[PDB]
């Protein structure tokens, strides 16, 4: 139900070689920066940190990686950490990595490479897992929340910060994700088949 | 040449304080230029300080970019030495009602170089009472506006007439308008001036003005020989190139003088001649020009050069995959640049009191590049933003060092 | 050399058709070089109030430079006190 | 947060339900909609208040949002009066225990009211280095 | 009392200048009002003005807020006057580096009425500032940190009369803590005037209390507060008077800014002092009343059984009005004088009306839209957007 | 009618609709176009 | 502005036409989201082209 | 094109006037009577 600390890497404007990291401190954490400093690439991440899922329309020609051409190497890896404490006194440690191949061409292939969930026991690591699809279900486990609500409200995109205050159909159209009103809606729909 | 005859005048124009104000290793260079100006004027010991315009950058400068400016005109033009200008203008018609006085002719203010200036397009009249940025120094005593222009339709113009000693002075003042509606309004004629009639002649006569010389366009430049023929020099305050030397147009009659900025706003061509504020003394009919270089100008320089036709590798980066090579030439293009520029700073200062304590800044470098090529070859072109940031550190501009382009026909 | 550009209007036309209205000239006055008791007063910027008020003024106007008023200031030093 | 159960054209072979939701406000008997008819104050502190208790309904265990540039496109006025605003949140969530705020601003004036409050430890930021890569710094 | 010992400062504070200059009527509100504190200044012959802060109400004030607060002080603070004050602080002490000596002290400036006033925002620079470098205003207060508070008093003299100045600009924590420490004369001590002038932080989370202080001060001005209590008190625990100077302009419409406003000139000769009232003239009339409707004798309560949009209206007619009829007639009684020579267009009156509508129960009394309400005085109040703000018990 | 609707004489607010969000900005292109009435008779049409 | 054509989902035995919309800015070759920025002038620009 | 701009801006309102390309612009006022009428002007 808390976020110990964050840490970036080879993410949008961040540099690839040098990790940063920011820790929150209970209740509030702030963050300023001037204008076009790369004070929204934080809330970014910690999005992809726990639901593993990229922003919109950004997944290709690698929007989310560090672009290759600042660097100079044709190699770009991105690795994203986030430090939390579940539900249960228990706390772990996420991680993922991303990469990005720029070929002969233009053209550049966006790769999902392997992550982890770990362990920090009292004097002990171990590893939960390693397959993303599975590191998806239990990350949304053991922070106690489903995956429906981050899409749309705990993590809000900067310029549709006041969404309930959209065009009504507009807003009528989220609470159906966050009621996670589809799964069922295809159950029934499952009863149509029938 | 100095006496009691003669009227000395100080030119500037296009200061643009607060240019880059924000700027980590740029950002004292808009105003230290500034503040050296008038510390040439105390030094110099001018009558008199006519700025062309575009005084501040910004429409409504930061307390930063306005507490500097104040400061440097309050040390360098109040002092006890009493002015030698005798104003025989009408205070009443020019200046504002609320001190109709010249700023020197005040009673509680011991003004020793008055400074005249004319709002700029960066600096026009905006905000609820119409007032540009210079009328708040102006209100304090700094500064004597004129040039004004009200109404837009009707231009009327008053010259602001001076007199030292037998040296008659007129002082025509044209404020900055948008570019083409000046050029319309001197067009249909409906413009006019107010000659002097004490003498009906033997009146010097001085006009400033912050409009384009030449453009694309046909009406945004106001043409040259639109003016009247009974001036003698003009102060041509918007083109930012230092063009100081004057030079007397065949047709009308009159020397042309065009002063260029203290800053380099835009890295162009243009603005790489070096920088110089004049010196204009008045005697009579008579005028000269004593050009004066700036010495805390940053340095900088630009280089031109076409790949295709360059003669540096000119065949050697046809092979294929040249990248690394490609980088490689241009190496050796900037660290040249690097090089010249940090000679032309140390000539300027090569003798002086304060040289040892001075330290060198970082030259501003731009290369603008043309890579067209045939169709059946090509030149890789790297990243501009990696390309400058491997000189972090030698070149105050770091982001941007190179501006590749292709010419579109 | 001279960048030479066609508009095809008669400058000297032009010339002519400006208009050149007479603008008077004003006589000088007096920049305040020193102005008198009297003069202010006449004037009503000196009030006869202020006549044996003691100045601490160290202001001296332009044309006064024989004339100089001589002003020091006895600086007391600050101690700090003993925070109850 | 208002809602029409009935709002499905009636299909002879699909259930096609989708319920309506719009959000409206009161005063007194009046309940008119606030699609307008308000200041641009008054929606800010709206949107941050319906993410804040949205969340807790569903989940009730975390109390982390995400506020982005609240502040930002707001008059003089409303900013400190959004300033105090989220000052009472904080407090009412405060004794409760669990509220995990981040909140987002680059502008100079906003901030200093939260760190006044001395509640907050510190404060990060995000600068551009020689070689425009952002980097993080911690300040007190 | 006006003698060679005796030594007079007008006190102002929270003059809020540019406040509320988009709207069309009250635009000449703000600035309008300073002016006539300065006209004072130089017409009651006074040798410093003491300006309590907050001299503009936005931490970047807008041209014209500026440009007439300038041309104010340059026609009414510089003239031929002699000036009486003796500095005896060492300038560097307590001034900025750019020019640390006192402004009348300049040789090229003459002051008449030297300005003391308090910082006004931090966004180094501060609003004040531009005013300093042109020499128009002294500056003092500043504190360097909120860790570090080290108050250096400014001494200055007038024949016999000795006055100190002390200056505490802009958190509870530290005080407590007595971190911060106080500069006392200890030499010909006991014989210094101390006077303190301290404007609360605005954005402290929380206020000074008047035990804090040291006990060895004379008179204390506090100047964020906005309601006006001009004859100053003393306090038996911390043994020296106080008073609150007030704004000049009522910046929110509340009962505090009901009472009539005023400018002191606090007379000092000797250790002892003598404080009389100006009243000030220019302020926008304002007149606020709060009425519960369910106990409104008048109303007897002919809603509460009955339908009441169509006469609820009619109801206020006669309260809103009569308002009007009283904002005028004191505005007439202090513009009596001079006959109307200057100013004689009369101002359109500020009101505020504070109605409760709880109901005891079965009843529902109507409630007209407010900016419906308040346009139908269009003509006779200033803020037509809101005359009356209806709210319900909680 | 469905410009004159949508883009011609456009809502204050609303005036940034092509910087509404993506599925309301899918919502407002869905209309212009006059394309839901010919998904309405493919569908009519399916049914048979 | 960036129609998404293959948004449109393959039924069992149907088209199910359906078009996704969104409009981005064009750097070189890098496209953005365009939505995120601060550049207000920029947004009511776009709006208004 | 035919363009219908509202806008209550003397800067933005100003700088297109100046333009030259703008006959003129209509006023919206309050009168005695808190009606609304258009008054045009140049
Ligand atoms: N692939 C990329 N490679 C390099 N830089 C990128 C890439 N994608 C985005 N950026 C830049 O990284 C920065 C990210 O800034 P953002 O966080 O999106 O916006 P911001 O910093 O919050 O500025 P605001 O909020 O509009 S004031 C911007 O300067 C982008 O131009
Ligand atoms: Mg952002
Ligand atoms: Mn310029
Ligand atoms: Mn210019
Ligand atoms: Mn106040
Ligand atoms: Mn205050």
């Amino acid at each position: 139900s808390k976020i110990e600390k964050l840490s970036i890497l080879g993410v949008r404007s961040f540099g690839p070689h040098h990790p940063e990291t920011i820790a929150f401190n209970t209740p509030l954490t702030l963050i300023v920066g001037y204008n076009g400093s790369g004070k929204t690439t934080v809330i970014e991440c910690l999005k992809y940190a726990t639901t593993g899922e990229l922003p919109p329309n950004s997944t290709r020609n690698g929007a989310f990686i560090h672009d290759p051409d600042l660097v100079g190497e044709k190699e770009v890896r991105a690795q994203v950490k986030l430090s939390f404490r579940s539900t249960i006194g228990e706390s772990y440690v996420v991680t993922r990595n991303i990469q990005l191949l720029v070929q002969r061409n233009n053209k550049r292939t966006q790769k999902t490479l392997e992550g982890s969930l770990l362990l920090r026991n009292n004097g002990e690591r171990t590893v939960i897992s390693t397959r993303v699809a599975e590191l998806d279900k239990l990350v949304s486990e053991k922070l106690g929340v489903p995956p429906a609500i981050l899409d749309a409200v705990i993590f809000c995109h900067q310029d549709d910060s006041l969404w309930p205050m959209s065009e009504p159909a507009a807003l009528k159209k989220r609470f159906d994700e966050i009621f996670e009103a589809q799964k069922y809606t295809k159950v029934i729909e499952n009863i149509r088949l029938l | 040449t100095a006496g009691p005859d003669t009227i000395r005048i100080l030119v500037s124009t296009d200061n643009h304080v607060g240019y880059e104000e924000r700027d980590p290793i740029r950002k004292d260079d808009s105003w230290r230029t500034f503040d050296e100006i008038m510390q040439l004027a105390r030094t110099k010991d001018v009558d008199m300080v006519l700025l062309g315009g575009d005084l501040f950058h910004d429409n409504k400068p930061s307390r930063k970019a306005m507490y500097q400016v104040m400061r440097s005109l309050r040390k360098n033009c109040l002092g006890m030495k009493p002015c030698e200008l005798e104003f025989l203008s009408d205070p009443a018609e020019v200046f504002e009602g609320a001190f109709p006085h010249v700023n020197y002719y005040d009673p509680d203010i011991n003004v020793s170089i008055p400074v005249f200036s004319i709002h700029g397009n960066h600096d026009d009249p905006s905000g609820d009472g119409h007032l540009c940025s210079l009328d708040l120094l102006q209100v304090a005593g700094l500064v004597n506006y004129f040039g004004r222009v009200p109404e837009a339709d009707n231009i009327h113009v008053k010259p602001i007439l001076l007199q030292k000693g037998k040296t008659k002075l007129a002082l025509y003042g044209m404020s900055n308008v948008r570019d083409e509606r000046i050029h319309r309004t001197f067009r249909d004629n409906k413009v006019r001036f107010y000659r002097p009639s004490q003498q009906t002649g033997d009146w010097f006569n001085l006009l400033t003005l912050h409009q384009n010389h030449y453009a694309h366009t046909p009406t945004g430049y106001l043409s040259e020989n639109m003016l009247p023929d009974f001036l003698d020099l003009v102060i041509w305050g918007h083109e930012h190139e230092c063009l100081i030397d004057p030079k007397k147009n065949p047709e009308t009659g009159f020397h042309v003088m065009q002063p260029g900025s203290s800053i380099a706003t835009s890295l162009v061509p243009g603005e790489a001649v070096p920088k110089h504020i004049a010196i204009l003394s008045i005697t009579g009919k008579s005028f000269e020009v004593e050009k004066i270089p700036l010495r805390t100008v940053r340095p900088f320089v630009i280089r031109e050069i076409t790949l295709a036709t360059d003669k540096r590798f000119k065949g050697l980066e046809k092979k294929q995959d040249n990248r690394q090579e490609v980088t490689k030439r241009l190496m050796q293009i900037v660290e040249e640049m690097i090089a010249e520029a940090n000679e032309m700073w140390r000539s300027l200062h090569e003798d002086s009191q304060d040289d040892e304590d001075e330290e060198q800044p970082l030259p501003l470098i731009r290369l603008k590049v043309e890579y067209s090529s045939p169709e059946g070859t090509k030149f890789e072109v790297e990243n501009p933003q990696r390309f400058s940031n491997r000189f972090a550190g030698k070149v105050a501009n770091q982001n941007d060092v190179v501006h590749f382009y292709r010419k579109k026909t | 050399l001279a960048q030479l550009g066609d508009d095809d209007i008669d400058y000297a036309a032009i010339r002519r058709l400006h208009i050149i209205e007479e603008i008077e000239v004003r006589q000088p006055e007096p920049h305040g070089p020193n102005r008198t008791r009297e003069q202010d007063i006449a004037d009503g910027r000196w009030d006869p109030r202020w006549n044996g008020r003691k100045n601490f003024k160290r202001f001296r106007r332009q044309g006064e430079t024989g004339v100089r008023m001589p002003v020091q200031s006895v600086i007391v030093p600050l101690e700090e006190v003993r925070t109850k | 947060i208002r809602s029409d159960v009935e709002s499905t054209t009636s299909s002879d072979s699909g259930t096609r339900r989708n319920y309506n939701y719009r959000v409206s406000m009161v005063k007194g008997d009046t309940e008119m909609d606030m699609r307008g008819r308000c200041s641009a104050g008054q929606k800010v502190l709206a949107s941050i208040i319906i993410r804040l208790a949205l969340a807790e309904s569903f989940c009730a265990n975390c109390g982390l949002i995400a506020l982005d540039e609240p502040t930002t496109n707001l008059d003089s006025d409303n900013i400190r009066s959004l300033a105090e605003s989220l000052h009472g949140i904080i407090k009412a969530r405060q004794a409760q225990g669990n509220l995990q705020l981040i909140v987002i601003t680059h502008d100079e004036e906003f901030l200093k009211y939260m760190q006044c409050s001395d509640f907050c430890d510190d404060f990060y930021r995000v600068k551009r280095d020689e070689k425009q890569n952002s980097v993080i710094v911690r300040e007190s």
